[PDB]
């Protein structure tokens, strides 16, 4: 997914 | 009193002894499997007669049926096997990436991903041509050289644990060569799962939703980092964790090219490093669930 | 009671180093994993102009190759057949099992439909397109050498000099010098079948078109590709039929069709008209050869 | 005295990680065979118990709430  | 619980606290030794029969186990598959592969795997494409520039000119031809062809779409160009979809969509389709069954690993690094790795197809048996196909990843340079030979169509299809399809069609689609990290672009989207390549995933807000976009993207495979998350831990790489060989961006809204966990749904506390690898397109079943088929056909579009 | 956390604190440990171990073999597993399965078919590296051409040039062993005549836009894949006396056969039609379908139509008989085995153990029709750029080259003859077998395991050849397909403007029209002999009879020189004095004129074969029942070309009034299932020289209708339909066992009659069609794969002057052969195989090569 | 609290509280999260490390691995090894389906003659035919995995981790999560006596 994403990264924070 | 106060020993009435570390007693109880037995229910260490119940577990610590069926992690050490597990052990046991897992330690005699990997023995097996390992004596299983002192054999390999074999088939026995006999080659069909039609060939072409790439499946759009064969179904043209008359090659009707979908299974293993030999094209070349270049008089400079060693002809090379390829699996034709001539049915999908009136046809025509020549299969860059298919996941189907776990049959083929796609963590691999820079070259192989240039390469191509997988089974282009098998026997049907009975048949003496391979009708099926097989799980692939046709070479980099293969599928960038295929783009750059003018106008290309992308069809994106996948299917989960239970029946339901969903597309994803990009108009209009390219690979840059190696000097350029394949560098995908694609425009022109229609399909029923989802823009995630261009939109990232269509499930978060903000910049964590633009930061998953391919779309532009470089392509990347665990030993060679070409993703837009930029870290000096050499442990923080999308393609470290998330598993595949891909146009990440920190990281990603679609993963193809990711772990199959079979039966679909799947959790943190079972990938790896914890991230969600495995056969995700985000804007249709989530995060935690790998598709059980996902694949990458492309056309001329003429 | 301070025994509990010996054992545990060992058995938690040990069993801790085995995980070690574990995922270090496992990473050995994953490298063998990594080939694909090993296909058969594969292609040799020396080409040429045909197969007698790769043969003149070295090669030995029949089997699959590219092959570029001087006047074609890409070279294409053939199966060349060679023996040990450096002759360079190069097949374009084979039938030994009834594999494939010969229904086909234009496009299909003229690009070429079927399977091309490093084994020679596939049916198969090469392309009338390629056929025609083999036979009609940089001026040099090409003979036609037609290869049965019956169910029995007899075989019989007819040779044919001065082969040449057409190109597809006059339709991939068949044409030969004349029979060079064969056990097999020239049936490409019509057949006295009986069934009317001039069945022999109306039978003949050289100097035909090529026909699909989409594409009618013969002398006969309705579709004679249409009816037998097939693409072939077609006259009124024929001698010599190889791409019939296969029949088993090779014996069948007019009950084997609602129509009472002698389609399937005939030869007469060497079978009669109801039966069809087992295997057969059409290959070409320079006249100027054997 | 309370000397003895730790020791167990140390294995207590000792054990969840390996259970967990382990839970992992399990399952990376299923991967890994089915991957050899494409490359080998045959490919073990396996099934992962999950279920007893989450059943050990639920029950020693409970474990995990004992006390020192505060
Ligand atoms: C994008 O990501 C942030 C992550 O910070 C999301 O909201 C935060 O997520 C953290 C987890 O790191 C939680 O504690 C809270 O739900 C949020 N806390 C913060 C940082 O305010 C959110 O989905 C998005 N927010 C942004 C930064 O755009
Ligand atoms: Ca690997
Ligand atoms: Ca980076
Ligand atoms: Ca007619």
């Amino acid at each position: 997914a994403h990264r924070p | 009193v106060n020993s009435n619980i570390p007693t109880n606290l037995r229910v260490l030794r119940s577990i610590l002894e069926n992690l050490r029969s597990k052990i046991q186990k897992l330690e005699s598959d990997v023995s097996a499997q390992m004596e299983y592969c002192r054999t390999p795997c074999t088939v026995s494409c006999n080659i069909p007669v039609v060939s072409g520039k790439e499946c759009e000119e064969i179904i043209r031809k008359g090659g009707e049926t979908s299974e293993m062809y030999l094209i070349q779409p270049d008089s400079s160009v060693k002809p090379y096997r390829v699996y034709c979809d001539m049915n999908t969509e009136n046809g025509g389709w020549t299969v860059i990436q298919n996941r189907q069954d776990g049959s083929v690993d796609f963590g691999r690094k820079w070259d192989p991903y240039k390469q191509g790795f997988g089974n282009v197809a098998t026997n049907t048996d009975g048949k003496n041509y391979c009708g099926l196909p097989g799980e692939y990843w046709l070479g980099n340079d293969k599928i960038s050289q295929l783009t750059r030979m003018g106008p290309t169509e992308l069809l994106i299809e996948m299917e989960d644990w239970k029946g339901d399809k969903v597309k994803a069609h990009y108009g209009g689609f390219t690979v840059q060569n190696e000097a350029n990290k394949y560098q995908i672009s694609v425009n022109k989207y229609r399909g029923t799962a989802g823009n995630a390549l261009m939109d990232g995933a269509s499930q978060l807000m903000g910049e964590n939703r633009t930061m998953t976009i391919h779309n532009g993207m470089f392509f990347s495979t665990y030993d060679r980092d070409n993703d837009g998350w930029l870290t000096s831990d050499p442990r923080k790489q999308c393609s470290k964790e998330d598993g595949g060989g891909w146009w990440y961006n920190r990281c990603h809204a679609a993963n193809p090219n990711g772990r199959y966990y079979w039966g679909g749904q799947y959790t943190w506390d079972m990938a790896k490093h914890g991230t969600d690898d495995g056969v995700v397109w985000m804007n249709w079943k989530g995060s935690w669930y790998s598709m059980r088929k996902m694949s990458m056909k492309i056309r001329p579009f003429f | 009671h301070d025994s509990s956390i010996r054992y545990l604190q060992e058995i938690y440990n040990s069993n801790n180093q085995k995980i070690v171990n574990l995922k270090e073999k496992v990473a050995q597993l994953e490298a063998q994993c990594q080939e694909p399965c090993k296909d058969t078919v594969q292609i040799h590296d020396i080409t040429g102009k045909d197969c007698q051409d790769i043969a003149n040039k070295g090669a030995k062993q029949s089997g699959l190759y590219f092959i570029k005549p001087l006047k074609a836009n890409q070279q294409f894949l053939v199966y060349c057949e060679i023996d040990g006396s450096g002759n360079g056969w190069t097949v374009f039609q084979k039938r030994l099992d009834g594999s494939v379908d010969f229904k086909k139509n234009w496009i299909q008989y003229k690009e070429g439909f079927g399977h091309l085995s490093p084994t020679g153990t596939t049916e198969f029709w090469l392309g009338n397109e390629k056929i025609h750029l083999i036979s009609t080259q940089s001026a040099i003859p090409y003979a036609l050498r037609v290869e049965l077998e019956d169910w029995n395991g007899r075989t019989s050849t007819a040779d044919y000099a001065m082969f040449k397909v057409g190109p597809e403007a006059d339709k991939y029209r068949l044409t030969y010098a004349y029979f060079a002999g064969g056990d097999a009879g020239d049936a490409f020189d019509g057949f006295d079948f009986g069934d009317d004095p001039s069945d022999k004129f109306f039978t003949s074969h050289n100097g035909m078109q090529f026909s699909t029942w989409d594409n009618d070309n013969d002398k006969f009034e309705g579709n004679c590709a249409e009816q037998d299932g097939s693409g072939w020289w077609m006259n009124k209708c024929h001698a010599g039929h190889l791409n019939g339909v296969y029949y088993q066992g090779g014996t069948y009659s007019k009950a084997s069709t609602p129509n009472g069609y002698d389609n399937g794969i005939i030869w007469a002057t060497w079978k009669t008209r109801w039966y069809s052969m087992k295997k057969t195989t059409m290959k070409i090569i320079p006249f100027n050869r054997l | 005295v309370i000397e003895k609290v730790q020791h167990i509280q140390l294995l207590q999260k000792n054990v969840r990680a390996q259970l967990v490390d382990m839970k992992r691995l399990e399952v990376d090894i299923d991967i890994k065979i089915r991957s050899c389906r494409g490359s080998c003659s045959r490919a073990l035919a396996r099934e992962v118990d999950l279920k007893d995995y989450e059943d050990q981790q639920k029950q020693l999560e409970q474990v995990i709430a004992k006390d020192l006596l505060p």
